[PDB]
Parts: structure tokens; C-alpha cells; sequence
């Protein structure tokens, strides 16, 4: 004789509150008391912090209460109610990690590409964007094609990349729909090199649909067809995701008030003494090859003395003995005076970083090796400085399916 | 071992150890301001809104979280989900709707944080993710909309319909 409906208002709202939001609009239907309980606007208020990342501050803002801030949310972004709850959450990490940090290139943000925009790019380009790719430009179209970009940045002594996120309608004019990279569109240009991060909105050709790749063409085979990838995530969301978790936890350093795609491992640390050795790496898809192998990769190093240490044990770099290894084994070294062509100081409160490349011929790779300072008032007596043994690596590549095919 | 009693409406005089019937919040603060205090003479202490049935099953569910470790006390962003119920307490509350509705009354007048928490995560569990018509047919609601109020609805709520 005693049902749901007879319940008090205390255990049927905290019945209620662990519903979710499709099972909270489905019992506004059901019964008249339901439907009063339901448009309770603390029970839009798990559903609204959570699935949009609204704030209170936003809701004083927007002095609306919490039903009708979920309303005026679900009839803009509703149909990516499943991905928009990471994506901003990695869009307003970025653009706040950002804000102290280098400030020009929130700047040059766009601001959301509204759907029409976005169908028009769906019907340019005859296939379906990624849902999640869909509620990333949504909520940023980009920026402008302007130097330094968001999707970070490379810095050789010759050869210089930076790649910005491009817009919808760039990416549509840049869609690709030719033999091999086919369904294939483009997130972000280069304009110094030609760099395109490009995502499959179809899965044709070998891939698996919406994966992030480089474009590395096959330099031995003469198909026009014949394009190698260079796999960075599984999905938009993974991509972007992983990006932007790489930035604001400090695995890309700031440098030149640019965002640097120099994957550092800590463990990679080799302090001798006073002086301390710190190296980052790096890959480069435009120097690097599959076939044949070439694998490119830059490095740079972070030395530097503790100012603890006093200034009269000055030393300076005379020496660069490297302990190049392949996945074969194979050992190359180079002993040439100076690094990079310089003779760099190393005193308290100094401190050096040079960039440089390596040709790792195979997949693998690592380096080890020595600098043999020479001392500056003892020109005699020599200090080593090891470098730790850093591993590089190369993201997992794929070969076409136009040469697996062929044979 | 300290105990208390704890009469129900029907009038059984149920025995509980005070250790365990303070996992109950209601009972908890009588015994920590009025009743330890001043040593009543083991006078039953009468809980006239539950019944000898309802009051041995909180009985028998205190008791078997009698050593539970203390709730996390988090909210909002926390996101109380409905599957983390203990295998035992979802074994424990298969009764039919009248008896757990009772249960819930009887954890919300007894303030029972673990048995109001595990009650209204399973009766959610009945509900989350069904038609309107499977929410009516499993539980006992006759739909007192008329065709105005359910047009009104529908305007107002036609957003989620995909």
C-alpha cells in the first residue's frame, strides 16, 4: 500500500540524486511529484559540474539556475555530452597552464566554430568528423595561422618546426582523398617545413579510423601512393588529451617562449660533481624516413652548475665523445673538440643548452658518452662529465598498405 | 558488554549493543547527550515510527557493519556512483518494494548513514535506465497527468529525445 510516489521528500531526493540526467528527464514523465523532484536544482548540479565542468563561478556569472544552465548547455554541445567533459577539461588546462606561461598563443585562439561552420566542412568534404574532434573545434576553433603554434614546436640550428592547430575550414580546404593518405584531414600546418598531423576521418588504407598520424612518404618506393605513418594516439580525444597533459605537467619545456615537443625522462640525469647534465629528445618526422630507415631525432642539453659551488672551480667543454647504438648493436662515435662547434663555459649561476641531431638508422636507438671538460685556471687538469644513457624512440609506424600489398 | 534497548511500535523490546546501534546518527547523539549522560535505568527507549520486522532487519544490517569503516565524506565532483554496494548488502536487501521502502523510512528516521545510502542506491538501480511505462509497470504509480499536463511535459522536456 506504500509505494515510491508515498516516499518523503528527503530519501526520494537522495533517491533521485543517484540517477543520471537521461534517467532524471525520463521521470519527469513518469508522475507529477517526480517531475517536481526532478527539476530540483541541486540534482543539476552533480549532472552540471561533472558532464560540462561548470563551476560556481560560472553559475554567478551566468546567475542561472542549475536546470536551466544544463538545458542551455545540452541545446549547444549536447550531442558530445560524452567527450566534452574531457575535452574542455584539457582545453581549459591549456589555455590556464597558458596563462602565465606564454601568453601569445592563447591570444591567438579563435573562439567556438559554430555547427554550421562544421556541417559545411561535412558536406565540403563528403565524410563524418569524430564526434570528439567535432567538440574540441566547438569549443576552440584554433588560431590563425601564426608563429609559434599550439601543438608545439622544433628547433634545429637549421631546421625549424612549429605547428599550429588549423582551423575547420583550412582543414577542409587541406582535406586529403587521394590514393594512400585517403580520408585523411589535416590538424595542424607548419608553414615553415609542411608538417601535417594528419586524423582519418574514414578508416581506409591500413588505418584504423580516428587515428592521429605524421606524414612520411616513402622516399625508396616511386608509388605516389606510397605513404608511411608515424602513429602518435589512438583517438583525437587520446591525442589532444595526451598533449595537453604533456604540457601542463612539464614534460614540454617553455623555450624561446614556445612550447618544445622534447620528451624528458628524469631518469636521464647524470650530475657529476657540481656539474649537472640533463637531456631531452626528440623526434622529427620531415628529417626522418621508413624506407629506406632513416628515424630522425634531435636532443638537447640541459648543463649547468649548482651556484653552491664556488666560482673557482670554473671548467669549460673541449670534448664530445658519443657512444651511438642502433637496435643492431651497432657503435658509431665522434670525438670532435667542442660541442656543436663551441666551446661553451660552465661556472655557478651558468647555464647551457645547445640542440643537436643524431641519425639513429633503426627504430631504437640510444647514446651515451663523455664531454672531458677542461679546467680554466688549471689548464692542465681535465673533469669528466658523463652523459646519462638516454633511450630514444621513434612513435609506432605503420607501412602502407600499398606496399604490403605490393611485393 | 554496554547495551541499550530499542522497543519498536508492535512493542518488542529488541537488545542492541550500544557500540553498534550508535552507527545509528539519531541514536548516536541521544545517548551522547541525554541518555549515557544520565544512566537511565534501562528503560526502553521506543522508536514509534518503525515496526518489529524493519527494526530486526537495521538491527541485522548495523550489526553486520558494526566494524564498517567511516563514510567517505565526499560529494558533488566525487560522483556517488551505484554499483560499489558490498555483495552482503546487496544479498541482504533483496526484499520486495514495500519491505525496502519501509527499510528507507526507517534509515532516514533513524539517520543511518550506511543503510540509507545502500537502500537508496539499490531502489536507484531499480529505476536508472528505463521507459517511463518499465518505471511505472515495475513500481505502482498511476499516471495523473491529464492530456495537458503530458503535452506540457513533452514541450518542456523534448531536449534529451534524440
Amino acid at each position: 500500500p506504500l509505494t515510491l510516489e508515498s516516499l518523503p521528500t528527503d530519501p526520494l531526493l537522495l533517491i533521485l540524486s543517484f540517477l543520471d540526467y537521461r534517467d532524471l528527464i525520463n521521470c519527469c514523465y513518469v508522475s507529477r511529484r517526480l517531475s517536481q523532484l526532478s527539476s530540483h536544482d541541486p540534482l543539476w548540479r552533480r549532472h552540471c559540474k561533472k558532464y560540462w565542468l561548470i563551476s560556481e563561478e560560472e553559475k554567478t556569472q551566468k546567475n542561472q539556475c542549475w536546470k536551466s544552465l544544463f538545458i542551455d548547455t545540452y541545446s549547444d554541445v549536447g550531442r558530445y555530452i560524452d567527450h566534452y567533459a574531457a575535452i574542455k577539461k584539457a582545453w581549459d588546462d591549456l589555455k590556464k597552464y597558458l596563462e602565465p606561461r606564454c601568453p601569445r598563443m592563447v591570444l591567438s585562439l579563435k573562439e567556438g566554430a559554430r555547427e554550421e561552420d562544421l556541417d559545411a566542412v561535412e558536406a565540403q568534404i563528403g565524410c563524418k568528423l569524430p564526434d570528439d574532434y567535432r567538440c574540441s573545434y566547438r569549443i576552440h576553433n584554433g588560431q590563425k595561422l601564426v608563429v609559434p603554434g599550439l601543438l608545439g614546436s622544433m628547433a634545429l640550428s637549421n631546421h625549424y618546426r612549429s605547428e599550429d592547430l588549423l582551423d575547420v575550414d583550412t582543414a577542409a580546404g587541406g582535406f586529403q582523398q587521394r590514393q594512400g593518405l585517403k580520408y585523411c584531414l589535416p590538424l595542424t600546418f607548419c608553414i615553415h617545413t609542411g608538417l601535417s598531423q594528419y586524423i582519418a576521418v574514414e578508416a581506409a588504407e591500413g588505418r584504423n579510423k580516428n587515428e592521429v598520424f605524421y606524414q612520411c612518404p616513402d622516399q625508396m618506393a616511386r608509388n605516389p601512393a606510397a605513404i608511411d605513418m608515424f602513429i602518435i594516439g589512438a583517438t583525437f580525444t587520446d591525442w589532444f588529451t595526451s598533449y595537453v597533459k604533456n604540457v601542463v605537467s612539464g614534460g614540454f619545456p617553455i623555450i624561446r617562449d614556445q612550447i618544445f615537443r622534447y620528451v624528458h625522462d628524469p631518469e636521464c640525469v647524470a650530475t657529476t660533481g657540481d656539474i649537472t647534465v640533463s637531456v631531452s629528445t626528440s623526434f622529427l618526422p620531415e628529417l626522418s624516413s621508413v624506407h629506406p630507415p632513416h628515424y630522425f631525432f634531435t636532443y638537447r642539453i640541459r648543463i649547468e652548475m649548482s651556484k653552491d659551488a664556488l666560482p673557482e672551480k670554473a671548467c669549460q667543454l673541449d670534448s664530445r665523445y658519443w657512444r651511438i647504438t642502433n637496435a643492431k648493436g651497432d657503435v658509431e662515435e665522434v670525438q670532435g673538440p667542442g660541442v656543436v662547434g663551441e666551446f661553451p663555459i660552465i661556472s655557478p649561476g651558468r647555464v647551457y643548452e645547445y640542440t643537436s641531431c643524431t641519425t639513429f638508422s633503426t627504430t631504437s636507438g640510444y647514446m651515451e658518452g663523455y664531454y672531458t671538460f677542461h679546467f680554466l685556471y688549471f689548464k692542465d687538469k681535465i673533469f669528466n662529465v658523463a652523459i646519462p644513457r638516454f633511450h630514444m624512440a621513434c612513435p609506432t609506424f605503420r607501412v602502407s598498405i600499398a606496399r604490403l600489398e605490393m611485393g | 558488554m554496554p547495551s541499550i534497548k530499542l522497543q519498536s511500535s508492535d512493542g518488542e523490546i529488541f537488545e542492541v549493543d550500544v557500540e553498534i546501534a550508535k552507527q545509528s546518527v539519531t541514536i548516536k547523539t541521544m545517548l551522547e547527550d541525554l541518555g549515557m549522560d544520565d544512566e537511565g535505568d534501562d528503560d526502553p527507549v521506543p522508536l514509534p515510527n518503525v515496526n518489529a520486522a524493519i527494526l530486526k532487519k537495521v538491527i541485522q544490517w548495523c550489526t553486520h557493519h558494526k566494524d564498517d569503516p567511516p563514510p567517505p565524506e565526499d560529494d558533488e565532483n566525487k560522483e556517488k556512483r551505484t554499483d560499489d554496494i558490498p555483495v552482503w548488502d546487496q544479498e541482504f536487501l533483496k526484499v520486495d518494494q514495500g519491505t525496502l521502502f519501509e527499510l528507507i523510512l526507517a534509515a532516514n528516521y533513524l539517520d543511518i548513514k550506511g543503510l540509507l545510502d545502500v537502500t537508496c542506491k539499490t531502489v536507484a538501480n531499480m529505476i536508472k535506465g528505463k521507459t517511463p511505462e518499465e518505471i511505472r509497470k515495475t513500481f505502482n504509480i498511476k499516471n495523473d497527468f491529464t492530456e495537458e499536463e503530458e503535452a506540457q511535459v513533452r514541450k518542456e522536456n523534448q531536449w534529451c529525445e534524440e
